[PDB]
RNA sequence: AUCGAGAGGA
């Protein structure tokens, strides 16, 4: 669950939601997150100079 | 190097034994047969007669420094 | 005369999950006369009792027959008149939890009461009426006695 | 060397006032191997321990009362549990809630929540241990264990 | 909790008589029947609550409850009961508004940013935040009536207790706070020993700033449809790679 | 280098007491005993009869540290005995006991040799 | 061979160095024990300013 | 800075304490005189903890704020956390 | 509030060890009784070697060392004589030490073996246990042609609390309920344990069944002697030493009493 | 006593 989508249902718990996560073998930060359908919000990196 | 004196778990007597020990192992006497006849019940003297190596033999070959 | 309860349990069950321990075994008792609900812990080793035994369960608050608290520590060199002596196994413990189907509205219609005895545990279960005397934190005996 | 040196050093480094880590908010010290498997075996539900056996165990108390606890069982033969004598052991009136390593999972769902089959849910109340085996899980480093909340 | 538990768990009640008059003694239940500023200062209490409840979904976005807090105010509460004899069957002689107004004076007692300028009141507010909300949501009118049963000497009790080990949980003027990181980070190093690398290479990696990362990665989330189907994301990873 | 001499167990100090009587100040009619050179082989068979008296409410024994050499046995009796009276009752019953025990050992063993 | 008697040492106020009036080193010349950077750390940790002065400077090389 | 008005911790620190305690031991054991009835204490440390105790040591912390300012509190001004 | 009434019965009584059973008595009286017999028995061993010369393959150390554990025949002497501590003479005396002397040259091509009989000794009475008037002699060194040893010893008083060679005990056998009646011991199965010695059972049971109303009772014993002493005179020196010492704490309890 | 090397212990 800490790497999936956690939202408030209209009832209002916390459901968990399964969603497919892309995993790069390299780091181009900026140009993926300039991406169509690429959520620019929850998107992020593990090299900390990029 | 020499025989203990005595077993050092229970204080028994076995530094007089050695010698008999070793004439009933020359007269075709098993260890255990040996143990047995020397009176050697509990498996501490027993041990203390079986695990012995006697170096002060091969220490008595060397000539005595002073004559 | 400090007794909370008494009735007389029949012994239904000895260890109903498995022999978890070698001297103290589970049992599952069930009464008549106020059809109550019994789940013990006996030392076997010292007090053996096997599937069919009837006994007596006496709960009281004090074991001199007078009415008089006890301080709870141990007095051997004590001549004063106490129950203790018409019974075959009594327990000292404490009361740690009392449960009842009572609603936020509507009062409890059925008690049950926890006890243990120095980790021998005891819960007692059935009718709100007959459990009242119990409270947490109070001490209290088991007095056993088998009868024929 | 020094009186300032031994005072300060009193005052910040005794062993007593290092038992909790700043750096994960739980005890560096517990209890080891021996004292452990004896007292996972001493509280178990089953130990009855004699009138002199309770005595000698209670020449060992430092804060001891002097007052002998009455036995949790009286006949046919007075008999005090390891727990009764490990409640006394516990220091003023701390409360614990704790589990041991062979509690099952489905025992706080069905029946017998509060009343364990197998003498598992450490249970300390006013410095008594009601109910429990104590193990790693409740004399150990663990977070919130009997010498957490102790300390 | 839901809304819907929130609001039955943390919403006092003044409209069932009967669960009023098991809650509490017949004097307190009959002036929370009849006083009107009561119940609005309830109300007021349980919007407080809600208010936190939002707050604190927004600062921990998933569901985890656990937080590291001074005062454990369940064992506190625990205590109190064991010390004061407390009754869990019997109303107690506790007034919900003599909580709530002890919750806002504990408040107001706790500080860790003193002054009275806003900048430093909202520096306390900050540093505070967590604590207070745990400690309403802990000391709500309702729980401490219908769950906990406390009383009156029990609440002071309570309140003092919590001030005292606040106060004594507050940080020390003097404290090495940076040879106390660097141990604290260090001693773990030494326990510890696709494909993501990890331990003590990764740590060394971290601390010494590394422009070529041995596995570099990236997490890439989905917005739209591409989340939830398969040809789409794969279409995305077809864009990425 | 630092290894105690053998008769230090027993050997009394030159003005080390023997015994010394401390009173409990926790619960009335108790006392404290301090016995030095002294181990298990006389503290068991004290506190055990002790344990026999039916007026004795508590009875035991412990080694502060086996590297010392004294013993620590805590007495207390009923409101109306002592705790000095119940140790010398106790002394005086095991010197008793230990004399049967000798004599009756002198007559099995003088019976067997002469059959 | 690990005997205890060819372990312990303890030192208090003996020979030093002749580059530095430091403690000597190895309990063959009595010298004493190292504090060093963990253990300074260590104490640095602690608070305490006077033991990591005392330890330092004064029982070290005054 | 007016003494009307001080922005520090009433709390004594753990620090503050043994140095104080330390000072005060030191003191004493330099043949200074005693601000407790010393019942049979001949120690200079359980004489300046009881000195402590009794809010009696006559020793002023100086608070070194980092502005450069101080603020001046005596230890029988200071709450004894333990 | 009294004391128990013991009663004892002797099975085997031999040159070499005693075999007898001590019923109605308790288990710290017995179990004391058995460190007794191993710790409190006074027995005459040598505690003083002056080598005056020795070319030996062992050191002087060796030698002495095994000189002492050789055990002295001191059923008697060891009464009379008194620890070298409470003897108002000189460093040794007749009344608190025995003399011996060993005096061997080897000069045959044969190795010598120097065994307890080159101990002599002022004492008549107290004389190594296998020069006695079978067992061999004890082996102190073997010498080839040259070497020579040449010393003196000294055979002092003292129990076993001090070292292991007063201890005049190769064994002392100690049981109570052979079938486990008490249940002391919890066995995890039973049928694998071998009966004991006293053990009266068929071979289709175990142990006992459980007693709840059962005290440890009829303690075993099996006394093995070194030499040192008879058995019977080991038992019954470890009664007196054991009455003995309850005595001096009786007399110290008394003149505290009276101070107070 | 200094340097260097080697063997080791936790
Ligand atoms: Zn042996
Ligand atoms: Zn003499």
């Amino acid at each position: 669950d800490n790497k999936k989508k956690i939202i408030i249902t209209e009832d209002g718990e916390f459901k968990a939601l399964q969603e497919w996560i892309l995993e790069t073998d390299g780091v181009s930060l900026m140009r993926v997150l300039s991406e169509k359908d690429v959520d620019p919000v929850r998107t992020t990196s593990n090299d900390i100079v990029e | 190097m020499i025989i203990p004196v005595r077993c050092f778990t229970c204080g028994k007597i076995v530094g007089n034994k050695w010698e008999a020990y070793l004439g009933l192992l020359q007269a075709e006497y098993t260890e255990g047969d040996a143990l047995d006849a020397l009176g050697l019940k509990r498996y501490c003297c027993r041990r203390m007669l079986l695990a012995h190596v006697d170096l002060i033999e091969k220490l008595l070959n060397y000539a005595p420094l002073e004559k | 005369a400090g007794i909370l309860f008494e009735d007389i349990f029949d012994v239904k069950d000895i260890d109903p999950e498995g022999k978890k321990f070698d001297r103290v075994s589970r049992l599952h008792c069930e009464s008549e006369s106020f059809k109550m609900d019994l789940i013990l812990d006996v030392n076997i080793q010292i007090y053996p009792v096997d599937l069919g035994d009837k006994f007596r369960l006496v709960i009281a608050s004090t074991l001199y027959e007078d009415g008089t608290l006890d301080d709870g520590e141990y007095n051997p060199t004590d001549d004063r008149p106490s129950r203790a002596d018409q019974f075959e196994y009594v327990m000292y413990g404490k009361v740690y939890r009392i449960e009842g189907d009572e609603t936020s509205t509507e009062a409890a219609t059925r008690l049950s009461a926890y006890v243990s005895y120095g980790g021998l545990l005891m819960r007692l279960q059935g009718d709100a009426n007959n459990l009242h005397g119990f409270e947490v934190d109070s001490r209290v005996y088991l007095l056993m006695k088998k009868l024929a | 060397q020094s009186l300032e040196t031994r005072a300060e050093i009193q005052e910040l480094a005794m062993v007593p006032r290092m038992i909790v880590t700043p750096q994960s908010n739980r005890p560096v010290m517990g209890i080891v191997q021996d004292t452990l498997t004896a007292v996972r075996k001493f509280t178990k539900r089953d130990v009855f321990l004699e009138r002199g056996e309770v005595m000698n165990l209670l020449m060992f108390l430092s804060t001891w009362d002097g007052k002998v606890p009455q036995p949790a069982i009286l006949k046919p033969r007075p008999l005090w549990t390891g727990k009764q004598i490990f409640s006394l052991i516990i220091p003023g009136h701390i409360n614990c809630i704790r589990t041991h390593s062979t509690h099952p999972d489905d025992e706080d769902s069905g029946p017998y929540k509060h009343i364990s089959p197998g003498d598992t849910k450490v249970v300390v109340e006013n410095g008594e241990l009601i109910m429990g085996i104590l193990c790693k899980k409740s004399l150990g480093t663990s977070a919130g264990s009997l010498v957490h909340i102790s300390y | 909790p839901s809304n819907k538990a929130f609001e039955k768990k943390f919403r006092f009640d003044y409209t069932n008589e009967r669960a009023l008059r098991r809650t509490l003694q017949e004097d307190l239940v009959k002036d929370v029947l009849s006083n009107a500023h009561i119940q609005n200062e309830l109300e007021r209490e349980f919007e407080r609550m809600r208010e936190d409840r939002e707050v604190l979904r927004v600062i921990f976005p998933t569901g985890d409850s656990k937080v590291v807090l001074p005062c454990n105010l369940l064992r506190m509460i625990w205590n109190a009961q064991k010390i004061f004899h407390i009754n869990p069957r019997l109303p107690s002689d506790l007034h919900p508004i003599k909580v709530v107004e002890g919750v806002k004076e504990l408040s107001k007692k706790l500080v860790i940013v003193n002054g009275d300028d806003p900048l430093s009141r909202q520096a306390q507010e900050n540093a505070t935040l967590l604590f207070n909300i745990h400690l309403r949501s802990t000391l709500c009118s309702r729980r401490m009536a219908e769950e906990f049963r406390l009383s009156g000497e029990a609440f002071d009790w309570l309140l003092g207790e919590i001030e005292s080990k606040f106060n004594q949980a507050i940080a020390h003027p003097g404290e090495m706070v940076g040879a106390l990181a660097a141990q604290s980070l260090g001693e773990p190093a030494t326990q510890m020993t696709k494909n993501v690398t990890l331990g003590v290479p990764r740590l060394k990696e971290l601390i010494n700033i590394s422009k070529k990362p041995k596995t570099p990665s990236l997490t890439v989330f989905l917005l739209g449809q591409s989340a939830r189907d398969a040809e789409r994301a794969k279409d995305i990873l077809c864009r990425l790679e | 280098m630092n290894a105690p001499p053998a008769f230090e167990s027993f050997l009394l100090f030159e003005g080390e007491k023997k015994i010394t009587i401390n009173k409990d100040t926790k619960v009335p009619n108790a006392c404290l005993f301090t016995i030095n050179k002294e181990d298990h082989t006389l503290g068991n068979i004290i506190k055990s009869q002790l344990l026999k008296d039916p007026q004795v409410l508590f009875a035991g024994y412990k080694v502060p540290h086996p590297l010392e050499h004294k013993i620590i046995i805590r007495v207390q009796t009923t409101p109306d005995y002592s705790p000095q009276e119940a140790f010398t009752n106790a002394i005086t019953d095991l010197i008793s006991e230990l004399s049967l025990l000798e004599e009756r050992f002198r007559v099995a063993i003088k019976d067997k040799q002469e059959g | 061979k690990h005997m205890v008697d060819d372990k312990i040492h303890s030192r208090a106020r003996g020979p030093i160095q002749i580059l530095n009036r430091q403690p000597m080193e190895g309990r063959s010349r009595d010298g004493g024990l190292r504090f060093g950077e963990m253990e300074r750390d260590c104490q640095i940790a602690h608070g305490a300013a006077q033991f990591l002065r005392e330890r330092l400077f004064e029982a070290s090389d005054p | 800075q007016a003494n009307q008005k001080r922005i520090t911790t009433p709390y004594m620190t753990k620090y503050e304490r043994a140095r104080v305690l330390g000072t005060r031991a030191l003191q004493i054991a330099m043949c200074a005189p005693v601000m407790v009835e010393l019942e049979g204490e001949t120690d200079p440390l359980l004489i300046a903890m009881k000195e402590l105790k009794a809010r009696k040591i006559p020793i002023i912390i100086r608070r070194y704020l980092p502005d450069g300012s101080y603020e001046d509190w005596g230890v029988d001004e200071l709450i004894i956390s333990d | 509030p009294y004391a128990n009434q013991p009663t004892v019965r002797i099975t085997e009584l031999t040159d070499e060890n005693v075999k007898f059973i001590i019923e109605n008595t308790d288990l710290a009286v017995a179990n004391s009784i058995r460190r007794v017999f191993i710790a409190e028995v006074p027995i005459i061993a040598i505690d003083w070697v002056q080598i005056d010369a020795n070319s030996s393959v062992l050191h002087d150390e060796f030698i002495a060392h095994r000189l002492g554990l050789i055990p002295l025949t001191s059923d008697d002497i060891v009464d009379k004589l008194q620890y070298s501590r409470d003897c108002t003479c000189e460093e040794f005396c007749p009344e608190c030490s025995v003399e011996f002397t060993l005096d061997v040259r080897c000069n045959e091509d044969q190795t010598r073996h120097v065994t307890s009989r080159d101990l002599i000794s002022n004492s008549p009475r107290v004389i190594p246990v296998t020069s006695r008037n079978e067992q061999d002699d004890i082996l102190i060194v073997k010498l080839r042609k040259g070497q020579e040893l040449r010393l003196r010893a000294y055979a002092k008083k003292g129990f076993g609390k001090e070292h292991a060679k007063w201890n005049p005990t190769a064994g002392v056998a100690f049981e109570y309920d052979p079938d486990n009646a008490l249940r002391h011991t919890v066995y995890p199965k039973p049928e694998e344990w071998p009966k004991s010695e006293y053990s009266e059972l068929d071979e289709d049971e175990s142990q006992a069944p459980y007693d709840p109303n059962g005290k440890p009772e009829r303690f075993y014993y099996n006394v093995e002697s070194c030499g040192s002493l008879r058995p019977e005179t080991i038992v019954l020196s470890a009664l007196s030493g054991l009455k003995k010492k309850l005595s001096d704490l009786q007399t110290q309890l008394s003149h505290e009493i009276q101070s107070d």
